[PDB]
């Protein structure tokens, strides 16, 4: 008849103590096996992960997104465009054995989610729910952005996941974390030095570092500084454009800002594309580790 | 803490591992991310000269010996509230033994 | 001169690749973002016809010579503070040669 609804559907009998014990069960592997990317940990490839398993979604057909958690599926996972990510997927793996009845979409989501707090980020709020669909489901490779473009480009892309330039700098702050891998993207180095805490350090290091435009061992062109930071063509493009620029400068003087604007973009994110019942719980908020004297 | 000896040559590999990326132990050696760490047993936090500290590093005041040294590698944020050091801390005494006399020898 | 002179081909993609999104150099030519660069050597800065300048391309007055627009496209910021052209510059000699000589020919 028309068009994609996928409407919240969570669970018989699970609740936030039930998500809560996955949050936990992350975050303590997440401590475990600390010595992934030489000890940078699975905290920034899980974000990733999230993002790169929500960014499929296209606003305009409401294909793609985390409701049917499709990166299961041969033809995504092989998405070029998610080269590295299969390591996010193993990490979780075990994480899904012992919780069984946890959707897909629920898993990659909230796994960013605890990455993001466990690493000292924004609380995410967050709603469960999403609901496993067949494969013929799964979007076309193509839908993630291309790194080597500009600020228009970067706009207009957004512009698909309904993300306006307030949602797009923030969320893009996300580059605090981990670091481009030469054979993942054609790209090499972090973009700043605390790889696996989550601060406003990519505005700051945007804003404070000497960038030179140079070619790295893939051909490809990145802007790097002495101090051994690298900026994707994307990234500068937010110091490029004048609109761009005023919120990044308003970020790296304001970190409490940014992280209150970054935990609302990053759960809309997560939420795209997802109807949720009037009658639906209130987004749950998990404790950290931290906050359990764990 | 109580500082115990243990491994120099797993505290190195300990530290180059998990410290190398932002400290340099020579004397003399440069500052990077994080200060140079020669002569850091002995001296007050936040002294190094030429680094720019924390202002909470700084203000912890504390005069470094094996012990605290091992208490604030268990949690340094939690040590030091609002420093800029991002790690998480080695949680095992095995572990911060065998860094911390490394350390001793390496910075001396 | 001082400044040498290189390939135009080479200049040629280099202007594509990095001059072009703002800037044309037929005659006539439009302004972008950047002003129509037609006759630009010979000319002082800052008088393309119906293009705004901001006051500091205006009040810098410098003939373009290959020479000055070396130094300019090495740093537009330094060498014109306040100008609002955003490229980070040229920071290869070649380059600078590669291009000029391309512009010194397209410019005419
Ligand atoms: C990603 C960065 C990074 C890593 C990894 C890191 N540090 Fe640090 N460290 C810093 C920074 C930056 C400071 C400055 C803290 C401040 O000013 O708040 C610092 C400060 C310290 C201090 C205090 C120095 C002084 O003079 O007061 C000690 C001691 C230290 N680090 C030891 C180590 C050891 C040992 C390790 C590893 C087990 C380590 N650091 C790992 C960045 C790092
Ligand atoms: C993103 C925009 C942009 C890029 C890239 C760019 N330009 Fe510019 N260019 C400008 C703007 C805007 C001005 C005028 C600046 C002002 O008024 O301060 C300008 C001014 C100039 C001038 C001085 C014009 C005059 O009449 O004094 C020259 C010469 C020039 N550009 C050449 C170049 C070359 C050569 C390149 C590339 C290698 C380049 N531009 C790249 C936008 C750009
Ligand atoms: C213009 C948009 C974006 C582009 C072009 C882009 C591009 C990239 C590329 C090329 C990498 C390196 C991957 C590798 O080589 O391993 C990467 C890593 C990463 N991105 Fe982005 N990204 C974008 C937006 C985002 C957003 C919105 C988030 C999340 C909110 C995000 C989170 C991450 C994380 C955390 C990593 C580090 C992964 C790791 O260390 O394994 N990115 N991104």
């Amino acid at each position: 008849t028309t068009p994609l609804v996928h409407v919240a559907s969570v669970e018989k009998g699970r609740s936030y103590e039930d998500f809560q014990k996955v949050y936990n069960a992350i975050a303590l592997k997440l401590r475990e096996d600390d010595e992934y990317d030489n000890y940078i940990g699975y905290g920034p490839v899980l974000v990733r992960l999230a993002w790169h398993t929500s960014g499929t979604w296209d606003k305009h057909d409401n294909t793609g997104g985390s409701y049917g958690g499709t990166y299961r599926f041969k033809k995504e996972f092989n998405d070029p465009s998610n080269a590295g990510l299969q390591n996010g997927f193993k990490f979780l793996e075990p994480i899904h054995k012992e919780f069984p009845w946890i959707s897909s979409g629920d898993l990659f989501s909230l796994g960013g989610v605890t990455a993001v707090q466990e690493m000292q980020g924004p609380k995410i709020p967050w709603r469960a729910g999403r609901v496993d669909t067949p494969e013929d489901t799964t979007p076309d490779n193509g839908r993630l952005p291309d790194a080597d473009k500009d600020a228009d480009y970067v706009r207009t892309f957004f512009q698909r996941l309904n993300m306006n330039d307030r949602e797009v700098v923030a969320l893009m702050g996300a580059h605090a974390l981990g670091k481009t891998h030469l054979k993942n993207s054609g790209y090499e180095g972090p973009w700043g030095a605390a790889n696996n805490c989550f601060t406003n350090e990519f505005y700051l290091n945007l804003l404070n570092e000497d960038w030179k435009l140079e070619k790295n061992d893939a051909n490809n062109e990145q802007w790097d500084s002495k101090s051994g930071y690298m900026m994707l063509p994307t990234d500068y493009s937010l110091i490029q454009d004048p609109k761009y620029l005023s919120i990044v400068k308003e970020y790296a003087n304001d970190q409490d800002k940014f992280f209150k604007d970054f935990s609302k973009a990053f759960e809309k994110l997560l939420e795209n594309g997802i109807t949720f019942p009037k009658d639906a719980p209130s987004p749950f908020i998990f404790k950290t580790l931290e906050e359990q004297g764990l | 803490a109580e500082f115990k000896a243990g491994s120099a040559k797993k505290g190195a590999t300990l530290f180059k591992t998990r410290c190398l990326q932002c400290h340099t132990v020579e004397k003399g050696g440069p500052h990077k991310v994080g200060p140079n760490l020669h002569g850091i047993f002995g001296r007050h936090s936040g002294q190094a000269e030429g680094y720019s500290y924390t202002d909470a590093n700084i203000k912890k005041n504390v005069l470094w010996d094996e012990n605290n040294m091992s208490e604030y590698l268990t949690n340094p944020k939690k040590y030091i509230p609002g420093t800029k050091m991002c790690f998480g801390g080695l949680k095992k005494e095995k572990d911060r033994n065998d860094l911390i006399t490394y350390l001793k020898k390496a910075t001396e």
